[PDB]
């Protein structure tokens, strides 16, 4: 206990007060807009918050940042020292085109590279597959070959910039690709920074990227962690995502626990392969998104990693104080932005990187304008660059680390968001576990709830969505420049897959991927040194994927 | 008299389905026969679909950006089994220009996003109507 | 004391901790930017707040909202009851232009009208007068008679609608043609809600917009102030502002402290009348801006708001908590906005409304993105208002009053501001006041050393400027609609003053000007129920204005 | 070899004066004989003070939009005065085609918005060598 207990009784003794004589007053007045409010999470709130309302909550779980549980942030010099990488996603046509807009992104500001891909690709299929047919870098880049990675990373020093790719089931293969481009490069393996996705259970929960059954796909996910663990020091093997979740329709309480129901899962996987949690942990990374309630976003990130940090040192017997920091990538909620009055985004935008800002986060995409239209042209993504900017330099909020640590209101909201995802984490597990679960479609489920009633409360108006239920017009002369598909994409991209083929080894690679089954077949062994030999000797992502459909099948929910 | 028989579809490697599961949850409720085809269907899947199990209505969601490559083939797969008289409509995220260029098609309703689920249940009871 | 000096010293132990062991192997691997960080306002900030840097600030100084003193804010239902009005500043042309734009901004959801004048408007000035020449109807609305006036509130339901007028030394004409308005209208004067700007003390000190010396100039405020307060009981006679003095190039320590040296000049003024404090107190309201120094900005406006309640309580001896209660408008800073990538000011305002709302602002102007172009189109108005919307419907921050309360970094910025503020308010009455410092230029010397230093900064780079010194392009394609001047203007105005005077009793208007200088003579008198009487007799502000000027004569720095 | 006379200036209603006083400062400090007209001047007040002080430069900082009928005042009361070998400068906020078409009527500079003092300073000292 921190506060003098002569206190907090003058505090709540003093509010029922206020609460009967001035509250009282001005209801008569004037009353509120609703009996109780909620925040868009539908934890309730109180009209305000004191030091009473945190007084439960011991100082020791706020702290310092840097410091164990983290609350504060995982660095203690946070901004002061670096700022969060201002990340901006890229990813259409061929690796060239892909390319072209990262420079453009650089030459802009942004820090660190993101590259999102197209459906074969995210899918592990060429793009000459039947199933590929009109898809070919339409939502992303193509990547069929190491030859296509050549021509998305030209001219880009892997040693000097961070490199994020948000691939998923076929994550693998991309990361057996940046290896052996890192070695073909000549450059120390341990100096290259970056991160692949790669957390396949949030694809069954959420962003539906899968290709094989949930057991084999969790092992390559395990082998992505171990193979980085012992080869790749400054690489990120995982974003374990609370995005999507999010995106695909959940509250922020949704978001965090089955994030780090997922984390759990993870960690007894590569713990079981006899690696200690201290291996790896320090290098485990998440995704979450900042969403439009600026405060329960801010207070969930706190919360997130508070508890991270409790889970890691208690549950899994971390000693390594690395093991416990959580660090996090953070995305603006691209489901908040309107079609209606676009420019209107730039707003939102604003208020939720300000949110990703006060919540600590190590890295942040802004979305673009035009959100709802199409991917993103340069000015928008030069708009979301300048907003991420003005927050670092101009608003002074990068200068105090975790200013909002000791609100009351921010305080009660974290502490209340870590005991209702301490809950539900134990629900997970009285309920037999993530897999079972998510077998059981059970998490799919409450997800698909939220965003049923989110949807209704748009309809009947009870959610403001400025532009669609709120200020609507009839804007007749909406101009807005729209990113097009270049249509020779798909004969430049197969042209190129087609000369790969051609010109490799045939036996040698047909060989290799009989060596790759046999690797597959024992779940002890890693796939990662063969699937480096692999793509090395000019095998496409096609031929590494359908060869293991053979051993493992295709999942079907 | 039965209920309105409506098929809701994904065609191509469409992963998105927020908007699916909500047209679906919405149009169930208000009395509908609702199938999913379920994600990552081929168009000649989903046309089999819909006339093997004799739906009313023929709903795409798309948010891939694939509608004018997808449209087409539908129609020429409906032609050829004498199923042109099927309702086909959409819904998801499109240009302006791409809803009209799939209405000229033949598409007979389009309700992209922001469409409130009532709007939805309600252009399905009037479409059927029409007919 | 609230914090157990049990935890007091833990925290300053673990701190001293900290500071050698995670924060001094972090500053090795990266040190920080800056050797000492500070705010824009040049507060020196410490790397992180903990509850220990609040422990000698008492609980009681926090407290809650709608009690003493204030820091929470006004109100204790605040937003979660009414939310702030959305003002946004409409003047050009004449009324009948400007009334246009009235109706416009309340179509798009503006919930209070704001008035801006043209500069012969504010200088005293008819439009015919030969120091008018080029300027009427270009900055502002032309108001030089009660026919414009009616012109420019056509079809405006004065019961309905706060009406602010932002109006200086002519202020008492313009007040005097409102209640001439109401009256013609058949309205309740006690039900017209509204503001005039009226405070003279800050144009000596910024805004530079004065007719008569200093004494006869107060004396007006002190006549608009008194009438008010007996006349008209849901009116506002003054807004006690620091924007200007910021916007002159002050620092927020100086906003604050000089617009509070103001106040104590002004209630000296009116309570020598005999008039008790309780009588007019709870109707003196504020204007400041809210700048970019997001934490410091909300410290500045809950310290102005405790300040302000301790100066009343305990300088003033009021009674009324309505007389302790600070009641402001805020603009968002215009300063901070830039020509070069105009688009990147639509974060700048999105932030600094967010501050204004945390901040507790009754009211509200946030400024168009062509703000260093010229005056606002209509497009660039409805973003202003959009912008206000989604904080106000989407970001939740309007559920919970006070939600930075609490905080340590904002606690003990808060306390930092008050403490620095009675320290400079101190100084004023020390040196012999606010009137004889405002005659040796003692004010205004001091914020334009900030407003150089700020300079210096820029061209340095020391203080980074988006657009300006930093990210800097040669953007050739700059597409921008500018807001244009009518060249009718002019002669559309000359017309209207020309046919007013043309068709009044010239001998009974002649006459009650000779009164006007009668009551001017008696400083004990009022100058309101005459100037009522002159403006509805046709009376033109340049008639009031210029007869005054043989008595009084006109002032020059 | 006398320092640089310079007369800084305010024409018209113009209560704007921040930029101003940090032009005022920064020539002052860069060791120019500085005079300020004030605010609220006439252009037959700011040219008569240009001559009898007999000052190289004459610099006009606006914000009031008047720019375009100032000028040409400006320029028909030097010419009558024979003083059209004057250095006249403009400062402060206009349109870019406002800044040309003041620059036709004669104005040797225009320094608007975001200037950087020293670009000031090094402006006039080059102006002044030029002649
Ligand atoms: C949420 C979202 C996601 C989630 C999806 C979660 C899920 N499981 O569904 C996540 C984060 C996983 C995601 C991933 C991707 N996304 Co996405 N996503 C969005 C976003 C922000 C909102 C879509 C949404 O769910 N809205 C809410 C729901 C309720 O609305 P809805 O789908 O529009 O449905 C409504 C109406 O359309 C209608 N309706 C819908 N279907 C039907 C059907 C019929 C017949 C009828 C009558 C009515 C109807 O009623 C609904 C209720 O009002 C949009 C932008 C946007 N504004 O659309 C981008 C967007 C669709 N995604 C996009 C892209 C590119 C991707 C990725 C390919 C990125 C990548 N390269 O990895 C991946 C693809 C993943 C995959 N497996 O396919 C692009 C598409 C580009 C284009 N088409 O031009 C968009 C436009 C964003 C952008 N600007 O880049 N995304
Ligand atoms: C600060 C400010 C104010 C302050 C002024 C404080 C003061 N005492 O100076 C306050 C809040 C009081 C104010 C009031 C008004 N303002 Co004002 N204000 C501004 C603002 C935001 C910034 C100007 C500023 O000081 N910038 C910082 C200084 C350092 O820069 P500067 O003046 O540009 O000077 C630099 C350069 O120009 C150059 N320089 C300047 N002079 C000279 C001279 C020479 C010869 C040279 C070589 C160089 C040089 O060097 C300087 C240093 O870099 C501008 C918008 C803008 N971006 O300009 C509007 C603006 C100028 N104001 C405007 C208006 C309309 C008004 C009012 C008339 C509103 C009203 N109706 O009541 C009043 C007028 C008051 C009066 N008495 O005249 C408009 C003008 C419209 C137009 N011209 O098209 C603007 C553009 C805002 C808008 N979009 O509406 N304002
Ligand atoms: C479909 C939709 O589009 C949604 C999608 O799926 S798009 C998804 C896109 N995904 C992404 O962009 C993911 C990006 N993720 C990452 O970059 C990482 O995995 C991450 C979360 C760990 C953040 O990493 P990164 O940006 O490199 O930041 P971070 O690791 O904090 O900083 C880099 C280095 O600076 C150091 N650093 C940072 N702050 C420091 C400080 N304050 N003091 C001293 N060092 C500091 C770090 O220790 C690190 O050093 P190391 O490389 O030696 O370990
Ligand atoms: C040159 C540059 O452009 C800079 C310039 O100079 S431009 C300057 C432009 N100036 C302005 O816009 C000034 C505007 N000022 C004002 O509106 C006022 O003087 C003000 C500061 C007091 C704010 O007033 P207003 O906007 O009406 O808000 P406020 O008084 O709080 O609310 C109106 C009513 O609702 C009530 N209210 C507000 N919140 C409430 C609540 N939470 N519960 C119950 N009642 C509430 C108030 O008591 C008030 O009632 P009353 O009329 O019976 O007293
Ligand atoms: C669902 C998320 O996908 C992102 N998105 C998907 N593909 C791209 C791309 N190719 N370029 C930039 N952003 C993209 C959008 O920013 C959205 O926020
Ligand atoms: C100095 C402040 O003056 C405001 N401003 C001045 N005149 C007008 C007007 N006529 N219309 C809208 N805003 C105006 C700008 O918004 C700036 O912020």
């Amino acid at each position: 206990t921190w506060l003098e207990p002569q206190i907090k009784s003058q505090l709540q003794s003093e509010r029922k007060d206020w609460e009967a004589n001035e509250v009282g007053a001005f209801l008569k007045k004037a009353p509120e807009r609703k009996e109780q409010f909620h925040t868009i999470g539908d934890f309730p709130v109180q009209r305000t918050y004191t030091a009473a309302d945190i007084a439960d909550t011991p100082l020791e779980d706020i702290g310092l940042p840097g410091r164990y549980p983290f609350t504060r942030g995982p660095y203690p010099t946070m901004y002061r020292s670096r700022t969060w990488t201002m990340r901006q996603i890229a990813g259409f046509g061929t690796g060239e085109d892909t390319n072209k807009r990262f420079k453009y992104l650089i030459a802009q500001g942004q820090t660190g590279i993101s590259t999102d891909f197209d459906m074969p690709t995210l899918m592990g299929y060429d793009s000459d597959h039947p199933m590929s047919d009109g898809e070919v870098g339409r939502e992303g880049v193509a990547i069929d070959t190491l030859a296509d990675m050549e021509a998305l990373l030209a001219d880009i020093d892997l040693e000097k910039i961070s490199v994020s790719f948000t691939i998923n089931p076929s994550a693998w293969i991309l990361l057996a690709m940046y290896v052996a481009l890192g070695e073909k490069r000549g450059y120390d393996l341990n100096k290259l920074s970056g991160t692949v996705q790669a957390d396949i259970l949030k694809e069954y929960m959420a962003q539906k990227e899968y290709i094989y059954p949930i057991a084999p796909s969790v092992r390559i996910v395990r082998d992505i962690i171990t193979y980085s663990a012992k080869n790749l020091k400054r690489y990120n093997p995982i974003n374990i995502s609370g995005y999507h979740i999010s995106e695909a329709g959940s509250s922020p309480l949704q978001e965090a626990a089955f994030t780090l129901a997922n984390l759990i899962t993870y960690v007894n996987e590569v713990t079981k392969t006899g690696m200690h949690v201290d291996e790896f942990a320090p290098r485990l990374a998440f995704f979450f998104v900042s969403q439009g309630d600026f405060f329960e976003e801010v207070a969930k990130f706190r919360a997130l990693r508070r508890c991270y940090a409790k889970i890691m040192k208690e549950r899994f017997g971390a000693r390594n104080p690395e093991s416990m920091r959580l660090r996090f990538h953070c995305q603006t909620a691209a489901a908040t932005l309107t079609k209606p009055q676009y420019m209107v985004n730039v707003v939102r935008t604003s208020l939720q990187a300000l949110s990703a800002v006060l919540g600590g986060a190590q890295s942040l995409h802004t979305n673009g304008y035009d959100e709802a239209f199409a991917i993103p042209t340069e000015d928008a993504m030069k708009m979301a660059l300048r907003t991420q900017q003005i927050i670092a330099e101009e608003s002074g909020v990068a200068d105090v680390i975790d200013p909002l640590g000791g609100s009351y209101y921010v305080e009660a909201l974290t502490t209340e968001y870590e005991k209702k995802i301490f809950e539900i984490l134990e629900e997970v597990e009285k309920r037999g576990g993530t897999i079972k679960l998510i077998e059981q479609g059970w998490f799919q489920k409450q997800i698909a709830d939220f965003a049923y009633e989110t949807a209704l409360r748009k309809q009947s108006g009870q959610k403001p969505v400025i532009g669609v239920n709120r200020f609507v017009e009839n804007e007749e002369d909406v101009k807005i420049e729209i990113h097009p598909y270049d249509n020779t994409t798909a004969e430049r991209q197969i042209s190129r897959t087609r000369r790969v083929r051609a010109e490799r080894d045939e036996a040698k690679v047909q060989a290799m991927l009989d060596q790759l089954v046999a690797v597959a077949k024992d779940e002890s062994q890693n796939l990662m040194p063969l699937t480096i030999e692999l793509v090395k000797a000019g095998a496409t992502m096609g031929d590494i994927v359908e060869k293991l459909k053979g051993i493992w099948g295709t999942y079907r929910e | 008299q039965t209920p309105i028989r409506v098929l809701l579809a994904k065609v191509g490697l469409d992963g998105h389905d927020r908007g699916v599961k909500v047209v679906a949850r919405a149009l169930r409720d208000a009395g509908m026969d609702v199938i999913y085809s379920g994600l990552h269907r081929t168009p000649e899947e989903v046309v089999n679909t819909a006339i093997q199990e004799d739906v009313d209505v023929l709903g795409v969601s798309l948010l891939s950006g694939v509608q004018l490559t997808v449209f087409p083939k539908i129609f020429k797969l409906l032609d050829e089994r004498g199923a042109g008289d099927l309702i086909v409509i959409a819904g998801g995220v499109m240009p302006d220009e791409d809803a009209a260029a799939i209405r000229k098609l033949g598409v007979r309703e389009v309700l992209l996003q922001d469409t409130p689920p009532q709007a939805i249940i309600d252009s399905i009871r009037s479409l059927v109507a029409a007919r």
